[PDB]
DNA sequence: CCGCATCAGAGCCCAAAAT
DNA sequence: ATAATGGGAGCCTCTGATGCAG
């Protein structure tokens, strides 16, 4: 987000998290694949 | 910039690419009641024709705009990315195209009408089971990425 | 057990588990005194272990516990602490806020990007201890306890006191939260610029991160009370210190809509 | 049986007076008043007392008590604390 | 496993 | 945007680090009164009232602009943190 | 001092009534009369502290000059009433229980 | 003004009594109209008669009635009473042993009747019971998924009235069958009905190793007698196979016809699929004192023939609306009766086992409490027992014609999955495809066809026109699905001339599939395009040029229109906007012929042929469920000549008898300045003047005073410490007067309540001493505007103990109800949508010289943006505005019909009459073509859109019937460098309105046991913080914010309470510290016999309860 | 050894982590049999307590950081520059 | 030793929440 | 506090891990 190195102490799991998470919802294998993954 | 009804233009190409397909369709019913194909390969066969008909039709719809219209309303928002996309503008001047049965299996006929022209009762009601199972298809997913993302987040959060 | 506002009592399942465990262990007491055969021993014995199994975990093993008259398990111990309505996934990992609000959006283009529209009668409420406090600093009233009187009927707040509020929330931040929050984005900073009316204003370039219309929306609104928080929201969660996605590294605050449309 | 623990025998006087009622509603063809199970009751019985008898008898509720569809809202919820300053 | 009928 | 953000990512290793260095200063103005402050009575933050100007409130910004200038040290164990307090408070009392 | 850890732990029967205020002797809650709780039942004060700040039950002792003082005639501490949210009470059993958890 | 319909369909019936689904369904359940002599065995007549006789003695039914209501309706709606009947029943006491006889007629309590309009009054609140579609009873033959060339025949009977049988065919050979989840080999079965091995042989055998795989020896070495026995045994371990009692369990299970039922519809579909009839609904028979069989044996028939590949022997599409049947509000109350009149049964006999068996009378030996609770329990708690949506007309309309798959014997809303959710082939012409809802319960609750009714077995039926030869008779076939199949069906808008088929080549369906098929072929045709769509869609106009997904939104929205003072119909309808306002009974008719003899607000008075002067009364403010103002105004005048059923008074949301759902404004179609961004709305402030969009609402509030162990709650003008600026408003006995304005804070009822034990701490009790002032013995109760709420106060009801006609639930002394009334007048944050499914909220309102304008000076009402019609696909709203505004300039209204409308060629036709007048005019006037005019010109020439080389008055008609004006700017003067589309829409205020939803709060209730804040509005809650929210603040790494969040700002109670106190002395707040909410879970594993131990670094134990849980 | 994200989450060190995300039960018989200790590493656990979690401003890499004015620098320095 | 089966675990967030 | 009275009523779908079984 702020195209530079990282911080020490960002969140870095739950942005990862986030990110694979919220294209989810728009999925269409599809979201099937990416679970059995 | 507004959008009347007669922004949507019908491309004169259609009336042709119409013609074109009805003959090429009269074509693999000779070849299934005289024993040439199968069930199965007259349906692969119509489905795939009408394929490229629609492409064609998208194109023409496309080409007629760019030519002899470069800012007619509909198309400038699709070529922007201000809103709009080729298959939602297809379905407003064009043909809708192929429609799904209940199951998945596509129904042969499709839907020749376009937004514009306006569809018969019977395409209206034939386009309503892909309509529904999409709404049924989106409904499930919420829930099942939603749970994904709670997996993930107990995976990494440390 | 608690009285309810009609007089009538409402209290927790556990006591009707207890109860049925306690009134079986004294009849087991009396039953083992008066010295009763071993079937006798045997089924009391029986009912007080399932009596236990109850209280602990309802309908892990054999038929729910319910109460006379009424399909509903009664809930134990570990429905207490476990699922989606559990101890730890709704008031442990998660709860209800207090200095929060919500309201409808609506777009608010005149606003830099830092900025959001904020009802003032939404603002009063979230910033009440702030306002009494300047009240008092200024003259509105004589003390904090006169004060928050004042405000209490509509009719009775003067005009100067919607001025004491600007200086209260004085390039202070509020945080805006669209549900569902899909990325940290679901919430940002902003400060609020007072608006009359019931709407909050968002700004147009942050609908697409939040996902948001104006097909009706609403939104919450958080008051960071700290300076500490203050500090973390201006300078971390802000709107304009976040322009790209953590996701793809690409702008996120971008134009869209009518934006490219005139450009 | 009650999570309010009756004294036996008051127990056995409520139960009179469902006795009562049901009789009463039964040749009224619809329910009787606190007058009419009070005159039904006897002497030492006046409306008053009828109420005073049932608002005893009167049983708690379940906090957990469902509210609505999804099985997601109970009953506690709704319900502040007033001791706590 | 069912309490009444082993009591029976 | 606050003002001459990007300089002040460019003054730590992590921008957190920012952060707590300026909450800290905030709370150091506020219990102290604003008068251990580095600034200079023209380059104090002002704020526009109906009366009229007066001094910015929030302490937040003036911590911000306070770094700006580069009359602030900031680090890790430069002092026992116990010592500074009492220091601060025998210059800028409460 | 500051909390590092969380440890979790099996309770033996004799830690049970090392927690445990009284033991709970009866099904009984409160008094349909008087709305109080019922002795040795299961919102006994005598065992999980006064309904009203540092006030006794039957209201010999009424304030904080006392306080862990606990009335000769009425049994109950002289405390905050935040303690019936703390102090546990536990029921003696007759013949053993298993702990369902580690059965099943 | 004109109102010109177009099409040429000619519809041969008109649409069904709406309601009927609802108002014949009860009729047919109660039959109180009937004599009891004359009273058919169905509804609850059928359900005495299966109850009864009561055997030991015994107690046997002659007959029911019913009373007449103790109170009309609008008492019930008053008193918060249900709306309901007396029921009676007479039975006669036999003796079994004897020969006494003793009959008495015994009352069995209340039952809710239902009103004229097809709803409830439950406890004074409308109600609306939602019929349920689920599987009919009958027997279904599904293929085996495990096998591949076995399959699964299924008997499934009424729903609770018996078990799921599954006859599987095993791997070994044999035929086996499953009963509550058991299986065993159905031979065994077979032996208990008699059969022998002869039977099987000669009536199958014709498949080679299917019938020899059934056959099992060891069965047939026992009589019938001790194969039962055999049976038993595996059902019941460890119950003794007592002869008595083995025979009692199999015929409960299988032969009782009471506790096994197959429908009326189950028998039909049985004795149609398997070719036999049945004497009754049961599996079988116990006859001649042993067991025969009925159904079993054509099942396991139908079964083995179909595997080898039978003529005539098909699997059953389970989602067919032939084997899909509705449950309607009868015979769903009517399966609750059954339960309540069972439970009764179970106290007879138990009372025919006790005190003394002779003196007992039917009246002793009945206790009623088991029914009326069963009744009682399911008008209130039911989950098909529903709040009556009355939000204006349409909503309560189509609330009665809504179906839903959920509910008590259905399925969850985790336990539903693809295949129920779909469109089936056959919900054409009986469910509508379009409305349902959007979300997770998609496909579930769906809508009644508009042309379809429910039979008497619970099939749905849609109307078809014969077609003989090419000949469409107007004899008209209500068809069920399965009879649909048969026939060839041509659509409706085939080309007729005169009553023949005018076409070579018609559109037609076979069992769906779209065909085409001559003349000759043509069996049957559709009665019209509206048949297939619910009565939300079919108010649509264009529906056909309109995307599915957005026709459902103009659908669901249309039920959500508030009712506006200034209501309008559309400019555009599609002709059933005048159906609607007739069946939902708002509107007020006239019974027959006559002369109008008085007319007023408050009544209308009616001198008829037959001499006798009915006064009809009219409804006025009467406060909806959902605070809408339902109120009827008078449309004639004293003297008027009416026939029988012209119109009376309007109802609400009605505008001379037409539905009237929202107003027509003049719209513009453009960007604005970014106030139009994603869909919202910008509005002329010329709408609030003339007051369009404006709505009255009612909110009402309550309070109980109550009889406390402490004293009278007493409501009274005397109340603590309050000035008489606070009180200026209330009456002499403490109640607000009637017809004042209230605002938050205000007290609406004075109350008082006496002081608990708290009774002053010394604190207190030293303060009192100095002012000289007792501590009073009553506090300030007082009930008080909500923040956000108030408006005039209208009514005042108040109701004591101790007066005419009431007695209130016991220890309250009285109850006072203030209803307060409030005009809204349209703002910001307020929601707009259209019939097409375009939906935004007010974002700005401008003053009418900044708003766009004609070049004649008329400005445009609203704006809305472009950008949501292209990828939204919902086009029916650009031809509406179109013809909205040919209907602008020629002052006409019109009717364009469904599927048959208005076409484009038909639209510039009218087009070209408005231009004269909008143009025609101005020449005449006096005035040329605008300088601006030509600037625009020049830009649409350039555009194509005008031809080079004509006219300014040619080039701006061919532009008007593009549907294009040239449009100024209001702030500039100078045109907008583009011919904008402007035209009439109709466009509704809908029920989300700001005013309700903006909410907040610093600090409030909390909750008992975890000390967080209460949740929702009502309660002064605060937003929840979810999981979600906290990873939010998580990536972030805002972890101060976030801990305040968890402590500060919910139920960390020593911090919050410090942290207030520090902003109020200007301090900054404190760090937090332990959340009460960790405390409970602690305590609650303890509770779990587990011991949590907080640490510190040295592993010693820290204390979290800072002593107070330690001896 | 591959594990899916469920199973793997279940098995972290961790027991208040695992215990609220699911299999509650499972997760506290088998942490009470060993009388597992956590140590508060990663967010849940912290969070729960209500703690200050260990990233961003509560990293313990940023948490210390002093600051100081020029003007009480170099006057707290130089009192306590001598005996 | 390898399959089957049986059981027990999970299945989006917020707001309304008309009792 | 004493005729005699003797055995009960009742009902989705996925994936993963542990115990009987050709
Ligand atoms: N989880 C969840 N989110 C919902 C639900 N209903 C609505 N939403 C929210 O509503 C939003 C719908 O946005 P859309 O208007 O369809 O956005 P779009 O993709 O631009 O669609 P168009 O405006 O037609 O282009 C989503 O982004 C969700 O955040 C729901 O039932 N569950
Ligand atoms: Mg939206
Ligand atoms: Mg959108
Ligand atoms: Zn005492």
């Amino acid at each position: 987000s702020m195209a530079r190195p990282v911080s020490i102490g960002e969140a870095v799991g739950i942005v990862a998290a986030q990110s694979i998470g919220e294209p989810g919802t728009q999925l269409t294998q599809g979201l099937p694949r990416v679970i059995e993954l | 910039i507004t959008i009347g009804i007669d922004d949507a233009v019908i491309p004169e190409e259609k009336k042709q690419y119409l013609e074109e397909a009805d003959r090429k369709l009269l074509q693999i019913e000779q070849a299934y009641e005289m024993g040439f194909l199968t069930d199965r390969e007259r349906y692969d066969q119509i489905l795939q024709l009408w394929t490229e008909t629609t492409e064609k039709v998208t194109q023409a719809v496309f080409k007629n705009f760019e030519e002899n219209y470069p800012f007619n309303p509909l198309y400038v928002m699709a070529q922007s990315g201000a809103r709009g996309n080729p298959q939602q503008i297809r379905q407003l001047c064009g043909l809708r195209g192929l429609m799904q049965k209940p199951s998945g299996e596509t129904f042969e006929v499709p839907v020749r009408s376009s937004f514009r022209e306006g569809l018969t009762v019977l395409e209206y009601f034939i386009s309503s089971h892909g309509a529904r199972k999409g709404g049924a298809d989106t409904a499930l997913r919420t829930a099942d990425s939603g749970y994904l993302t709670r997996k993930l987040v107990d995976v990494t959060h440390e | 057990m608690v009285q309810v506002d009609g007089g009538r009592f409402a209290t927790s399942d556990l006591n009707d588990l207890y109860r049925r465990l306690i009134n079986r262990n004294n009849r087991l007491k009396k039953l083992l005194a008066q010295g009763a055969p071993e079937i006798i021993i045997r089924n009391e014995k029986r009912m007080l272990q399932e009596a236990v199994d109850a209280l602990l975990d309802n309908g892990r093993r054999g038929a729910p516990v319910t109460n006379p008259g009424s399909d509903r398990p009664l809930r134990s111990l570990t429905d207490i602490l476990s699922g989606k309505q559990g101890r730890f996934r709704q008031n442990l990992l998660g709860k209800r806020v207090d200095y929060s609000g919500r309201s409808v959006i609506v777009v608010g283009p005149q606003l830099k990007l830092h900025q959001c529209g904020l009802p003032k009668r939404m603002a009063l409420e979230l910033f009440k201890p702030f306002l009494l406090k300047k009240m008092e600093e200024k003259g509105i009233a004589p003390n904090v306890k006169a004060a928050r009187r004042m405000l209490e009927r509509q009719r009775d707040i003067k005009d100067e006191v919607w001025d004491a509020l600007e200086e209260v929330i004085h390039g202070k931040v509020v945080l805006l939260n669209r549900a569902p929050t899909l990325h940290r984005l679901g919430i940002q900073a902003f400060q609020p610029v007072l608006v009359e009316g019931q709407s909050i204003q968002l700004h147009p370039l942050v609908c697409e991160a939040f996902n948001a219309d104006f097909d009706g929306d609403q939104m919450a609104v958080h008051v960071p009370l700290s300076s500490f928080a203050q500090a973390e929201a201006r300078i971390q969660m802000l709107s304009a210190h976040n322009l790209l996605s953590p996701a793809s590294g690409e702008p996120l605050a971008k134009p869209s809509r009518d934006i490219i449309l005139g450009l | 049986a009650r999570t309010i623990r009756i004294p036996v025998h008051m127990v056995e006087t409520i139960n009179k007076l469902s006795r009562t009622a049901r009789q009463l509603q039964q040749e009224l063809g619809r329910e009787p008043t606190y007058e009419e199970i009070a005159e039904a009751m006897g002497p030492g019985w006046d409306a008053k007392r009828v109420e005073e008898t049932l608002k005893i008898a009167q049983e708690p509720v379940s906090l957990e008590t469902p509210i609505g569809d999804e099985k997601d809202s109970f009953y506690g919820d709704f319900i502040p604390d007033e001791h706590l300053p | 496993s069912d309490p009444v009928r082993q009591y029976l | 945007a606050e003002p001459g953000i990007d300089k002040l990512f460019g003054m730590v290793d992590s921008k957190y680090r920012l952060t707590v260095v300026v909450a800290k200063r905030a709370q150091q103005l506020l219990r102290h009164g604003f008068k251990n402050t580095v600034l200079e009575p023209e380059e104090r933050p002002k704020m526009q009232t109906l009366e009229g100007l007066f001094d910015d409130p929030n302490a937040v910004t003036w911590a911000m602009k306070e770094l700006l200038t580069g009359r602030l040290v900031f680090g890790e164990n430069l002092v026992p943190e116990d010592r500074l307090q009492k220091e601060m408070e025998r210059l800028y009392p409460v | 001092k500051e909390v590092r850890k969380v440890r979790i732990a099996l309770a033996s029967p004799e830690k049970i009534r090392s927690w445990s205020y009284g033991e709970v002797e009866k099904p009984e809650t409160i008094n349909y009369r008087t709305l109080k709780p019922e002795r040795d039942g299961l919102f006994d004060e005598r065992i999980f502290g006064p309904i009203k700040d540092y006030e006794c039950a039957c209201g010999k002792y009424k304030r904080q000059r006392f306080e862990g003082k606990v009335c000769e005639r009425c049994g109950v501490e002289v405390t905050k009433s935040i303690v019936r949210r703390y102090r546990m009470g536990h029921i003696e059993l007759a013949t053993p229980a298993a702990h369902i958890w580690f059965v099943k | 003004m004109e109102i010109k319909r177009f099409g040429r369909i000619r519809e041969v019936i008109p649409l069904p009594p709406l309601t009927e689904i609802q108002v014949e369904s009860y009729r047919r359940a109660l039959q109180a109209d009937v004599p009891p002599e004359k009273r058919e065995n169905v509804g609850i007549q059928a359900a005495f008669r299966e109850t009864f006789p009561i055997e030991e003695l015994v107690l046997d039914f002659l007959e029911y009635r019913l009373g007449e209501p103790p109170f009309p309706q609008d008492e019930c709606r008053e008193k918060d009473l249900t709306y309901q009947a007396p029921l009676y029943a007479r039975l006669q006491l036999i003796h079994k042993d004897t020969g006494l006889i003793k009959e008495d007629e015994v009352f069995l309590g209340h039952i809710p009747l239902m009103t004229e309009d097809g709803s409830f009054i439950i406890n004074g609140a409308d109600r609306v019971i939602v019929s349920q579609i689920h599987r009919s009873p009958g027997v279904y033959f599904t293929p085996d998924p495990a096998r591949p060339g076995r399959y699964i025949a299924s008997i499934i009977p009424l729903p609770k009235r018996g078990p799921w049988i599954d006859l599987e065919v095993e791997p070994n050979g044999v035929v086996s069958m499953k009963v509550n989840k058991r299986k065993f080999p159905l031979v065994l079965l077979l032996r208990v009905l008699g059969y022998d091995q002869e039977t099987l042989a000669r009536e199958l055998g014709a498949y080679g190793e299917l019938v020899q795989g059934l056959m099992d020896e060891s069965v047939f070495a026992m009589r019938p007698e001790e194969a039962l026995i055999r049976l038993f045994t595996l059902l019941r371990p460890g119950d003794p196979p007592k002869r008595d009692k083995a025979v009692a369990y199999v015929y409960g299970l299988i032969a009782d016809p009471r506790r096994y039922d197959l429908g009326e519809a189950g028998r039909y579909k049985a004795e149609e699929k398997l070719g036999i009839r049945l004497s009754g609904r049961t599996l079988a028979r116990f006859e001649d004192g042993e067991f025969k069989d009925e159904v079993f044996l054509p099942t396991l028939r139908y079964l083995f023939a179909l595997t080898a590949g039978v003529p005539g022997h098909e699997v059953d599409d389970i989602d067919h609306l032939g084997n899909r049947r509705i449950r309607t509000v009868g015979e769903l109350m009517t399966d609750q009766f059954r339960v309540g009149l069972a439970r009764l049964a179970r106290g007879v006999r138990e009372r025919m086992l006790m005190g003394s068996e002779d003196s007992l009378t039917p009246a002793k030996l009945v206790n009623s409490r088991p029914l009326e609770a069963a009744i009682r329990e399911f008008f209130s708690r039911s989950q098909l027992s529903q709040f009556k949506d009355e939000t204006n007309p349409l909503s309560s309309l189509r609330h009665k014609r809504r179906i839903s798959a959920l509910g008590p014997g259905g399925l969850t809303r985790e336990r539903a999955g693809f295949d129920v959710r779909d469109v089936h082939r056959t919900h054409y012409g009986r469910i509508c495809p379009v409305e349902t809802p959007e979300g997770a319960n998609i496909g579930l609750i769906t809508s009644l066809a508009a042309y379809a009714r429910v039979d008497e077995l619970g099939f749905i039926r849609t109307p078809y026109r014969r077609v003989v030869g090419g000949v469409v008779t107007d004899e008209v076939v209500y068809m069920t699905a399965t009879e649909e199949d048969r026939y060839t069906i041509a659509q409706a808008n085939t080309p007729l001339e005169g009553n023949r088929i005018a076409a070579e080549r018609v559109v037609a369906r076979r069992k769906g599939e779209p065909v085409i098929v001559s003349p000759e072929e043509v069996e049957f045709m559709d009665v019209s395009p509206k048949q297939v769509f619910s009565v939300n869609t079919n108010l649509i106009p264009f529906l056909e040029h309109d995307d599915a997904n957005r026709a459902l939104m103009g659908s669901n929205m249309q039920t959500q229109a508030v009712p506006l003072i200034r209501a309008q119909a559309p400019v555009v309808m599609t002709g059933l906007e005048e159906r609607v306002v007739r069946d939902s009974l708002a509107a007020l008719y006239a019974e027959e012929d006559g002369e109008v003899a008085k007319v007023d607000g408050n009544r209308i008075v009616v001198r008829y042929e037959d001499g006798r002067l009915v006064e009809y009364p009219l409804r006025r403010f009467y406060r909806s469920n959902q605070g809408t103002a339902l109120d009827q105004r008078p449309r004639v005048v004293v003297g008027q000549r009416v026939r029988k059923g012209d119109l009376l008074a309007d109802g609400p949301a009605s505008e001379n008898g037409f539905l009237a759902l929202g107003q027509n404004v003049l719209v513009a179609i453009m960007p604005f300045d970014g106030y139009n961004f994603e869909d919202a709305i910008v509005i002329s402030e010329e709408l609030l003047k003339r007051d369009f969009y404006t709505s009255i609402h009612i909110e009402r509030y309550e309070i109980e005073a109550r009889d406390t162990k402490l004293g009278p709650e007493r409501i009274t003008r005397d109340i603590p410490h309050l000035s008489e600026a606070a009180l200026r408003d209330l009456d002499e006995e403490g109640v607000v007067r009637i017809g004042a304005e209230v605002k938050p804070g205000d007290i609406l009822v004075g109350r008082t309540s006496f002081k608990g034990e708290s009774e002053p701490t010394p604190e207190e009790r030293l303060l009192r001493s100095i002012f000289g002032e007792k501590a009073r013995d009553v506090k300030d109760t007082s009930l008080r505007v909500p923040p956000g709420e108030g408006g005039i106060v209208v009514r005042t009801v108040r109701l004591r103990r101790g007066d005419p006609g009431v007695e209130l639930k016991p220890g309250v002394r009285e109850v006072v109800r203030v209803y307060v009334a409030q005009k809204r007048k349209l703002q910001v944050g307020d929601k707009l949508a259209n019939r097409h499914g375009n939906k935004g909220v007010v974002a700005k309102i401008l003053p009418v010289e900044d708003m766009p304008h004609l070049p004649d000076g008329t400005p445009v009402d609203v704006i809305l943006n472009p950008l949501g019609v292209p990828s939204r696909m919902n086009l029916g709203q650009i031809l509406e505005t179109h013809l909205g505004l040919a209907g602008y300039f020629l002052g006409q209204r019109y009717i364009s019909p469904i599927f048959d409308g208005a076409k484009e060629p038909e639209i510039k036709e009218l087009l070209a009459q408005a231009f004269e007048v909008y143009f025609g005019k101005r020449k005449g006037e006096g005035f040329g073509v605008d300088k601006r005019e030509v600037e625009v010109l020049r830009r649409a020439e350039k555009l194509g859109l005008v031809t080079p080389g004509k006219t300014p008055e040619e080039q701006l008609k061919e532009l008007f019937l593009q549907g294009k004006v040239v449009l100024y700017d209001g702030r500039t003067g100078e045109p907008i460098e583009g011919p904008i589309v402007v035209g009439q829409m109709f466009i509704m205020k809908l029920y989300h309105m700001v005013e309700d939803k903006m909410h907040a709060r610093s600090t409030g209730p909390y909750s008992l046991i975890t000390q967080q804040p209460l949740g929702g509005k009502a309660q002064f809650g605060g937003q929840r913080f979810g999981e979600m929210e906290v990873w939010a603040l998580e990536a972030y790494g805002a972890a101060h914010t976030l801990q305040e969040m968890l402590t500060l700002k919910s139920d960390d109670i020593e911090g919050r309470n410090a942290a207030y106190e520090a902003i109020i002395k200007g301090e900054d707040v404190p760090e937090p510290s332990v959340p009460e909410s960790f405390r409970v879970l602690v305590k609650e594993l303890q509770a779990l016999a587990l011991d949590v131990q907080t640490l510190d670094e040295k592993d010693n134990p820290v204390d979290i309860f800072e002593g107070l849980a330690s001896k | 050894l591959l594990m899916g994200v469920t199973k793997s989450a279940l098995s972290t060190k961790s027991w208040l982590s695992a215990a609220s995300f699911q299999n509650t039960t499972h997760v506290l018989t088998e942490a009470a049999i060993a009388g597992k200790k956590d140590e508060l590493i990663g967010l849940k656990e912290n969070v729960i307590l209500g703690r200050l979690i260990p990233a961003g401003t509560g990293s313990d890499f940023v948490r210390f950081t002093q600051v100081v004015d020029q003007k009480t620098l170099k006057a707290i320095e130089e009192a306590r520059k001598e005996a």
